[PDB]
């Protein structure tokens, strides 16, 4: 709404920093305890290499159609609580 | 200590004032002082005008009698609120509007007077209802050109001063200028008085007298049939024209209207009287 | 109205069943505004020991519910696991990590800035240009792609240069712990005391950085302005104020702000009004509405009106049609 208000005022603009929320998907099992996932999308990179189906990475530049995507590996002793269906903050146990 | 889009309301008696006083004077390229108001620099408006008396000299900055002006100022303030004169206007015949050495002579010393003492030009150039040729100008010093002219910020109002961009003569001598937006005042009194003028003045909406009207349009009704008829061939023709990789005409809708509403009269001529 | 009663229903039936998954029941939380609902089943967990799913949840809620009612959730939570679920339904330490993650992971271009640098019009652009890099390292803290040329900020009218150090404080989003430090760096008087735009685009940026942030800063910037020029520096900071406190409702701040509204100045006076909507955010409040609404059509500025349509649109929504009475009058 600001933005579209910055027509009148130039200044103004600044205020779309607030409509910025990253498409990484954040993992973490305990309070602070990184985890060690690495999720195989199982899809051409492509997309993700943005300046063999596959990929792995904590949180990175993976969109949601790309995160939907996104295969869960269960390979790893700790495996997260909720799906990884869509990115955000999921937890690991 | 900078510029911006800014803008000038002109009140429609000011407007009207101008214009009328303009084409008094058309070939003696009459001349004037306003009555405007500050409220911020972003905006400034103007509300009265009054006419400088005429003089050969024209347009010179020795016009204006400072007697003249001080006795009007003084009734004003008598009667009504008054406001310190914003600046000048005068009618530039020649074409459009400009300006000349001595007018930018004028508006200096204006400007050293106060702050914006914006010119305005008007024409006889005007059509019934769409010219408005009037505009305002401002002059640039020649000391700041090193920093920029207008310091923009705004988008939507810079663009909209652009709109209007710059006349021909304009860029023959646009520079030592910039041209202000300008836009009429508010106006819903004046608005509603004038709607109300117009139904019963400005055009026949008398309403009691608003209803020849059954003598000549037996002629009128045969005019148009007669065309109608005649140009019923050319669509035939076209029509009789093959595929081969003037039939609109309508001439129909102004037969609907002027018919019917003398049918309708039957309203009147049965029921409203006796 | 049928919306709230089948919601409340179904999550009845959800936590009926063997295990209240707590995916289904930030519904009520969430949907249905049941802030008290969420602390007691956050309770349940807290004494039933699973804090894998207590802050699963209070994660889930954080990024996906509004703070007005977060506020009185973390009030009933508060009256070790307690103090873990306050600081994780605390000061954003979910921003904290996800600011990590920004500054551990960056793909940003200096050519596409040379590019822009090179077709320099000498002229309003410069603005764009700035927001432009501004937008391109948003929260990055990397502003060695404006330190490298000092020249792009040096070269503004005084005004442009407030859209700049705005800029800067852009960059530079989520630290809020060092902020007051880092913008002391390029402080107005450090910078420039005589060029006040900078004065002001310094509280400005310090606002900007903790957007919906709650903390003491809400707090300096209310004594800040309090201290401080009416109009020439005002605008910033009191649009900065409002951000940092949007949505908290707070009188402390409505008090300052509805006296700058009333300061019957345009400079910053249209600034104020959009803080002054800001953080009556969404309340409905009708003092408030009316408030805006008298002052609007009493003043003879544009500027302040303008601001304050939009500070008006904001101070009520997310109503549907139920402010159809404010809609009407302001529609006629």
């Amino acid at each position: 709404l600001v933005f579209t208000q910055f027509w009148f005022w130039f200044p103004l603009s600044h205020f779309l920093s607030l409509a910025y929320t990253p498409t990484c998907v954040i993992g973490l099992n305990k309070d602070l305890k990184m985890p060690k996932v690495q999720y195989k999308s199982n899809c051409k990179p492509s997309t993700f290499a943005y300046p063999t189906a596959k990929a792995k990475k904590n949180p990175a530049r993976v969109m949601p159609a790309q995160l939907k995507v996104l295969t869960m590996p269960e390979t790893c002793r700790y495996q997260p609580f909720k799906p990884l269906s869509i990115g955000g903050i999921i937890i690991l146990k | 200590a900078v510029d911006t889009a800014e803008q000038v309301y002109i009140s429609s008696l000011a407007l009207l004032k101008m214009l009328k006083h303009g084409r008094a004077g058309v070939p003696m390229e009459v001349m004037g002082l306003m009555l405007g108001e500050f409220v911020d620099d972003y905006t400034v408006r103007v509300i009265d005008v009054f006419a400088m008396p005429q003089s050969g000299t024209g347009v010179s900055v020795e016009a204006v009698d400072p007697v003249f002006q001080a006795k009007m100022l003084d009734m004003l303030k008598q009667t009504g609120r008054p406001e310190m004169v914003v600046g000048w206007y005068h009618s530039h015949p020649g074409f459009g509007c400009w300006l000349s050495g001595v007018d930018i002579n004028t508006q200096q010393s204006f400007e050293a007077l106060s702050e914006r003492a914006v010119a305005v030009v008007v024409d006889p150039i005007q059509s019934v209802k769409g010219k408005v040729v009037i505009d305002a100008f401002r002059l640039i010093n020649a000391n700041m050109m090193v920093l920029g002219h207008e310091p923009r910020q705004t988008t939507s109002n810079l663009g909209h001063l652009n709109k209007p961009s710059i006349q021909a003569l304009i860029h023959g001598l646009n520079r030592h200028y910039y041209s202000i937006t300008i836009n009429y005042r508010k106006n819903e009194l004046e608005q509603k008085m004038l709607l109300n003028l117009h139904k019963k003045s400005w055009m026949e909406g008398l309403t009691l007298q608003d209803y020849v009207v059954k003598e000549m349009l037996e002629l009128a009704k045969n005019y148009n049939k007669a065309v109608e008829e005649e140009d019923k061939m050319t669509p035939e023709q076209l029509a009789i024209k093959n595929v081969g990789k003037r039939h609109l005409e309508e001439h129909v809708d102004v037969l609907m209207t002027s018919n019917i509403v003398q049918c309708l009269a039957a309203m009147l001529d049965t029921v409203v009287f006796k | 109205q049928f919306r709230n009663k089948v919601l409340r229903v179904l999550v009845k039936i959800y936590m009926n069943l063997e295990k209240p998954d707590f995916i289904n029941v930030c519904q009520c939380l969430i949907f249905l505004d049941d802030p008290q609902a969420v602390s007691d089943i956050l309770e349940k967990l807290v004494k039933e020991d699973n804090l894998l799913m207590a802050y699963q949840i209070c994660f889930d809620l954080y990024e996906s519910a509004s703070q007005q009612f977060l506020s009185s959730v973390i009030q009933n939570l508060r009256t070790d696991q307690t103090l873990k679920m306050i600081k994780i339904l605390s000061g954003e330490m979910a921003i904290e990590l996800h600011l990590q993650f920004l500054i551990r992971n960056n793909n940003t271009d200096l050519m596409i800035l040379k590019n822009t640098k090179d077709a320099v019009r000498n002229s309003v652009c410069h603005t764009a240009t700035v927001i432009a890099n501004s937008f391109m390292h948003c929260g990055t803290t990397s502003d060695q792609f404006l330190r490298d040329n000092l020249e792009w900020l040096a070269r503004a009218t005084n005004w442009a240069k407030f859209t700049a150090t705005a800029s800067l404080g852009v960059i530079h989003k989520g630290h809020e712990k060092e902020a007051l430090q880092l913008m002391a760096t390029y402080l107005p008087k450090d910078t420039s005391p005589g060029s006040a735009y900078q004065e002001g685009g310094g509280l400005y940026a310090l606002g900007l950085i903790h957007a919906n942030h709650g903390g003491d800063i809400i707090d300096y910037l209310l004594n800040q302005l309090k201290n401080a020029s009416n109009d020439i520096v005002r605008h910033g900071g009191s649009l900065g104020l409002g951000l940092a406190a949007m949505g908290t409702a707070r009188q402390d701040v409505y008090d300052l702000l509805k006296t700058n509204l009333y300061q019957d100045d345009a400079v910053t006076g249209e600034a104020a009004g959009l803080a002054l909507g800001l953080v009556m955010l969404g309340s409905k409040n009708a003092q408030a509405i009316e408030d805006m609404v008298g002052y609007a059509q009493e003043t003879q500025h544009e500027k302040i009106l303008r601001g304050l349509a939009v500070g008006i649109a904001l101070v009520m929504y997310g109503r549907m049609e139920e402010a159809d009475a404010l809609i009407e009058s302001l529609c006629r």
